[PDB]
């Protein structure tokens, strides 16, 4: 997560 | 759920400190969770995020003077360094789609002057004797000169909530704060006594303020 | 980084505000925004970009993708009178120096009051101290006023301090207290003490004389  | 801060306090400038943060009601096994300051009258500034799983990661002045590490029941922030700079309200977050739960935050004070802590005096305010008396009156309280924040004020024992102002703290270029209160009153509050609490010295005070008599 | 616009805005009971947030670099739908009145903790407000939290009134509405996003408050309340932040959390693709954007303050308009004005004498027990503090609060007031404390009809240009309370979630008013901090021997030097809250053309006064209290 946390990276698109 | 919930997260709360504990550790802050008076810090000797270059000195270190680890604030810790305790949770309730979820799991940090299954949540990520981070770090935030805010100086006074300032924005918020990111510190850190520690996943559930994988690196931590850090803000770039952060890195290599501040640490963030957890056990199965807390999550912790290592300062080293400190400055007047960092003088801050600190604040754990859990974090989830962004920071969804915060602490009350707890304050981390440097003094440049190098100050200790200082209780502070508590002064009754009341008005001069009008010639017009009322049913109302307001009356409060001066709490000057103490350090580190914070002070907690409250009325009646806290049972006295509606029509009290309590403003926001003022640092004098001493170094040390000031904040006064007041309430407007009818009778059935009176006599009104305020509370006043610094931590950082065990001081409890307990003032009742009269308005002056004629 | 993270730049919102503008710093501030003032707007109307019942109006609508658009605040801007703009990254550098592309953050996805990974934007939330928060609510922080003056004295608590943030709130948030809308996550992904556009999701409202729970509780939160529709009247909040985030909008954009990538690298802009907006924030619109219709409806405005005084309850609404905040500084609002947004934040990127693509923190496993970028590095940031702050993840937050400066914060935009909205202040919420009402109808115009002057304030009522009180004035309070040093208690008996300060002069003892060496250093005694006159506290004058204005309260109830919009907008914004200046204060001015006189002594013996001298005007004061030295140590007196402000503070003043976040717009009042009810009827956006302000309250203010302002203190003028003399030594003992200054304060037995002089008769009359003035506070004079000045609102544009309007100026409210108040005053007591060393002597009577």
């Amino acid at each position: 997560g946390x990276a698109g | 759920q919930s997260v709360e801060e504990s550790g802050g306090r008076l810090v000797t400038p270059g000195g270190s400190l680890t604030l810790t943060c305790t949770v309730s009601g979820f799991s940090l096994s299954r949540y990520n969770m981070g770090w935030v300051r805010q100086a006074p009258g300032k924005g918020l500034e990111w510190i850190g995020w520690i996943p559930f799983r994988g690196s931590l990661k850090y803000a770039t002045w952060a890195t290599g003077r501040f640490t963030i590490s957890r056990t199965s029941t807390t999550v912790d922030l290592r300062m080293t360094g400190l400055t007047a700079a960092d003088t801050a309200t600190y604040f754990c977050v859990r974090s989830s789609d962004g920071f969804d739960l915060w602490g009350p935050g707890t304050l981390v004070t440097i003094s440049s002057s190098s100050g200790q802590p200082k209780a502070p005096s508590v002064f009754p305010l009341a008005p001069c004797c009008g010639d017009t008396p009322s049913s109302t009156v307001t009356l409060g309280c001066l709490v000057k000169g103490y350090l580190p924040e914070p002070v907690t004020v409250t009325w009646n024992s806290g049972t006295l909530t509606n029509g009290v102002r309590t403003f926001p703290s003022v640092r004098q270029s001493s170094g040390l704060y000031s904040l006064s209160s007041v309430v407007s009153v009818t009778s059935s509050s009176q006599p009104v006594t305020c509370n006043v609490a610094h931590p950082a010295t065990n001081t409890k005070v307990d003032k009742t303020v009269a308005p002056s008599t004629c | 980084d993270m730049t919102q616009t503008p710093a501030s805005v003032e707007a109307v009971v019942g109006g609508t505000v658009t605040i801007k947030c703009q990254a550098s670099r592309d953050t996805g739908d990974g934007l939330i925004w928060y609510q922080q009145k003056p004295g608590q903790p943030p709130k948030r407000l809308i996550y992904k970009a556009s999701t409202v939290a729970s509780g939160v009134p529709s009247r909040f509405k985030g909008r954009g993708s990538g690298t802009d996003f907006t924030l619109t408050i219709s409806d405005l309340e005084c309850a609404d009178a905040a500084t609002y932040y947004c934040h990127s959390n693509f923190y496993n693709r970028w590095t940031y120096g702050n993840a937050f954007g400066g914060g935009t303050e909205v202040v919420v308009k009402g109808d115009p009051v002057a304030p009522t004005v009180l004035i309070f004498p040093p208690a008996a027990d300060q002069v003892a101290t060496g250093t005694v503090t006159i506290v004058c609060v204005a309260n109830k007031y919009f907008p914004d006023v200046t204060v001015t404390w006189e002594v013996d009809g001298t005007t004061q240009t030295t140590g007196i301090e402000n503070s003043k309370t976040p717009q009042n979630s009810a009827d956006c008013t302000y309250n203010l207290s302002s203190t003028l901090t003399l030594t003992s021997t200054q304060y037995n030097s002089h008769k009359e003490y003035t506070c004079k809250v000045t609102q544009g053309t309007t100026s409210v006064v108040q005053s007591f004389n060393r002597g009577d209290c």
